[PDB]
């Protein structure tokens, strides 16, 4: 049971860069046993570099894996848009045949400010039962973001539901959606609903809040 | 735990379980008694004890020390490549296999060079040259014992669950040592294969040519003799006698084939040179008549030269053309041994471990196996070597059959 | 050249039995070794079982061994993987792979099959139209939202106005919480776009067979 650690687990790189990603092992593995795999969301992880250096059929010349023993690494001479996928290192030296963590490769672009837009619970939802306060954060860079739910200044941890999206194919921007679940009886007892959104673009978070009636 | 599919098919195929044990069985039946008798002849029937005999004795010894283990080698393959005799006993077979592989090349280089050296620049210390050749053999034996250490000391057996067999040599138990294995067999393929092959080939280059030069001197002697009997002018007789003299003096310096291992100081060797002293003296008798002015009288002395040539010369220089033919057949024998046993093995040994180092598997695995199998044929070709070199081996070879 | 497809999966009751079929084409099935590799919801790959091409030669890791039974069929050219005493840890995407050599590993992969091991009942999705607040329409770009809460199992077909628009549309993936998936989707449209014409959301569930279309209204 050899443990394969992939450093880094997530990395941003602009087009035309010398991209390098390492795969570290607990014990010594033969250079004939470490194989690389490329995985695009939805699709199966297909073979890329077999036995640390040798390239598979249909794999571009820009890829040239190097490393033996304990240190192993995937090297890309020229970074491209299609390269944006998760990379896994596999070993067949000792059972169980363990897989790597996964180096998520993403396109490095200009840092964008999140466009925070709050939504009050639907009248159809309120009459039927519950009341969910949905807040959207669209187009921002990098993936590093943190949202905060506050009811009349008081921090709320209960009912907070968070969903995240991967890098876009058109402009490579990230998006986040936050939902605050409450009941009909507890929603009426409050007046204001605050929502703070910390980002690397500015020290003062983008706040979008609404007042009842 | 589980090898690649290509290896697993070979390890269950008829190539290893049927073809190999048959070829190995043949080698056992053929090589064991042939080298067994050859070793006996070199020790208890050869009373010459020349450096050539010593090299051939170790060659036969290298053969024997490997073929004796073949009954366990044959049984191994018949039972689907499964070793049940122990790790130590596996490493024994592996050791003696590669030992005969490399001893054969080195002892062939010694033998070929030695025999070529006795023609170009012969010496006269048959007792000392023998002691030297023994020491060289001990040096070779110990150098190989030391070079085969990374084959003796490493784990060479592995149990394959999917195949339910224990492979010896055929599967590398530690795939992390491929890097070391590659360089190792690449070192041997250069220093213990190519380098001795270069010295072996060029040895026959000098040997054959010199044995064709002895043929040239005999040819020039018979060609110029025919010219004198057909010539008319004094200039044609004077030059042909000077050319016939030069060829006769060079042929006297060379060693005759009937008395091979006979020292240059022996009475048999003195008889060959005695016939030349009567011949050279007769050329001098002809030149004296030619220098004075007697042309028809030079011409009559050539008839006396044919009498000495048919009595003393056509008895010793009688079978020098038969000696040339033996050297050629020897060069053919050796070349076939390199073409079949040495070249396919050493080349693929590098190729095999190169692919395992690069991809973790080699498609030449089947060729690697066939190569290693055909390499054992050298001990079947080795008796042909003794036949063309040893004169005593021929007697025991002919009398037996 | 070589293509593989996985069949089975779906919603399975924890502590049961299921079969997964892997179809093969373009090569000689007996001439190559086969294997199954799973991928957890956290996108982390894990080895399950590898079967030798010669015959019935099975081997599983300690955590998998004793439950999973990898079945091979050379005559039918279809690879099987039967399970027993299923756990909630088994909730993963099971991929089929062809192992050519140990040093070549899995050169050809399948497509994957979704396995959701849960006892949670088939719940119908609830669609709620979300719109900008009172009198705030004084913007260059107006964002519109939708929420699909309380549905099991995944996935759901969400398209704004029967897939007529995709510009500035971000469909967020569902996160499992209290045995009920929660989905959200944002659409950014021009000031003159809404509320000029009806910007409705089309939501469809395949397991429960429910198709709901909600009209987004400012009040």
């Amino acid at each position: 049971q050899i443990v394969l650690t992939q450093s880094p687990a997530i990395m941003s790189a602009s087009l035309g860069e010398r991209v390098t990603m390492t795969c570290t092992a607990s014990s010594s593995i033969s250079s004939s046993y470490l194989h690389w795999y490329q995985q695009k969301p939805g699709s199966s992880p297909k073979l890329w570099i077999y036995s640390t250096s040798n390239l598979a059929s249909g794999v571009p010349a820009r890829f040239s894996g190097s490393g033996s023993g304990t240190s192993y690494s995937l090297t890309i001479s020229s970074m491209e848009a299609e390269d944006a996928a998760t990379y896994y290192c596999h070993q067949f030296h000792r059972s169980p045949y363990t897989f790597g963590g996964g180096t998520k490769l993403e396109i490095k672009r200009a840092d964008a400010a999140p466009t925070v837009s709050i939504f009050p619970p639907s009248s159809e939802q309120l009459t039927s039962g519950g009341a969910s306060v949905v807040c959207f954060l669209n187009n921002f860079y990098p993936k590093d973001i943190n949202v905060k739910w506050k009811i009349d200044g008081s921090e709320r941890q209960n009912g907070v539901l968070n969903s995240w999206t991967d890098q876009d194919s058109k402009d490579s921007t990230y998006s986040m959606s936050s939902t605050l679940t409450l009941t009909k009886d507890e929603y009426e007892r409050h007046n204001s609903y605050t929502c703070e959104a910390t980002h690397k673009t500015s020290t003062s978070p983008i706040v979008k809040s609404f007042n009842r009636n | 735990f589980s090898v690649d599919e290509f290896s697993a098919s070979v390890l269950t195929g008829k190539l290893t379980t049927v073809f190999l044990p048959i070829v190995y069985t043949i080698v056992f039946v053929v090589a064991l008694p042939s080298n067994g008798m050859a070793l006996w002849v070199f020790l208890f029937r050869t009373k010459k004890k020349a450096p050539a005999v010593i090299y051939m004795a170790n060659l036969a010894l290298a053969d024997l020390l490997s073929v004796i283990w073949f009954p366990l080698k044959i049984a191994y393959h018949i039972h689907g490549n499964n070793w049940i005799y122990g790790e130590a006993l596996c490493n024994v077979l592996i050791g003696f296999f590669y030992a005969n592989m490399y001893c054969s090349i080195l002892f062939l280089t010694c033998l070929s060079v030695q025999r070529a050296w006795e023609i170009v620049n012969p010496m006269g210390h048959s007792r000392k040259k023998a002691n030297i050749a023994i020491g060289i053999s001990l040096a070779i034996w110990l150098l190989i014992l030391l070079v085969t250490i990374p084959l003796y000391v490493v784990k060479q057996t592995i149990f394959i669950p999917a195949l339910q067999i224990t492979t010896c040599h055929d599967v590398l138990p530690e795939q992390l040592l491929v890097g070391d294995m590659f360089n190792y067999f690449l070192s041997l393929a250069i220093g213990v294969f190519l380098f001795p092959a270069f010295l072996t080939a060029s040895a026959y280059v000098l040997m054959i040519r010199a044995l064709a030069d002895l043929e040239d001197n005999w040819e020039t002697l018979n060609d110029n003799l025919k010219v004198i009997e057909k010539a008319d002018n004094a200039a044609q007789v004077k030059d042909a006698l000077t050319k016939m003299r030069a060829a006769a003096l060079d042929a006297q310096k060379a060693t005759p084939p009937k008395l091979e291992d006979k020292s240059p100081d022996s009475p048999e060797m003195k008889d060959f040179r005695h016939g030349f002293d009567i011949l050279v003296g007769q050329i001098d008798d002809a030149l004296k008549l030619a220098n004075e002015g007697k042309v028809k009288e030079a011409q009559a002395a050539a008839e006396q030269l044919k009498t000495t040539r048919n009595a003393y010369i056509q008895k010793y220089l009688e079978n020098s053309e038969k000696k040339r033919k033996r050297a050629i057949k020897l060069a053919v024998t050796v070349a076939a041994m390199y073409l079949i046993c040495f070249t396919p093995s050493n080349l693929l040994l590098v190729v095999h471990y190169f692919l395992i180092k690069s991809q973790g598997q080699s498609h030449v695995y089947a060729l690697y196996i066939v190569a290693l199998c055909l390499s054992t044929l050298n001990s079947c070709i080795d008796p042909f070597v003794y036949y063309f070199v040893s004169h005593d081996f021929r007697d025991h070879a002919k009398n037996a059959l | 050249e070589v293509i593989l497809v996985e069949s089975g999966g779906g919603l399975v009751k924890p502590g049961g039995s299921l079969k997964l079929s892997c179809a093969a084409s373009g090569f000689t099935f007996s001439s190559y070794a086969m294997s199954w590799v799973r991928q957890t919801p956290e996108k982390r790959l894990e080895w399950v079982a590898t079967i030798s091409g010669i015959g019935s030669y099975t081997y599983y890791p300690d955590s998998v061994k004793g439950r999973f039974t990898i079945s091979r069929d050379n005559a039918k050219n279809t690879l099987y993987l039967q399970m027993s005493s299923l756990r909630s840890e088994d909730t993963a995407m099971y991929y089929c792979s062809r192992q050519d050599y140990y040093g070549s590993s899995y050169d050809y992969w399948g497509q994957g099959t979704t396995l959701t091991v849960s006892s949670a009942k088939t719940t119908a999705p609830s669609v709620y139209p979300l719109a900008p607040v009172c009198g705030d329409t004084t913007g260059s770009s107006v964002t519109l939202g939708c929420l699909v809460k309380g549905y099991f199992p995944e996935p759901v077909t969400l398209t704004w106005n029967s897939g007529s628009l995709s510009s500035g549309v971000h469909t967020f993936p569902a996160v499992l919480q209290s045995d009920l998936y929660t989905l959200s989707s944002s659409v950014t449209v021009t000031s003159s776009t809404w509320p000029s014409q009806s910007i409705t959301c089309n939501v469809a569930h395949p397991a429960s067979s429910t198709k709901v279309d909600k009209k987004i209204e400012p009040r």
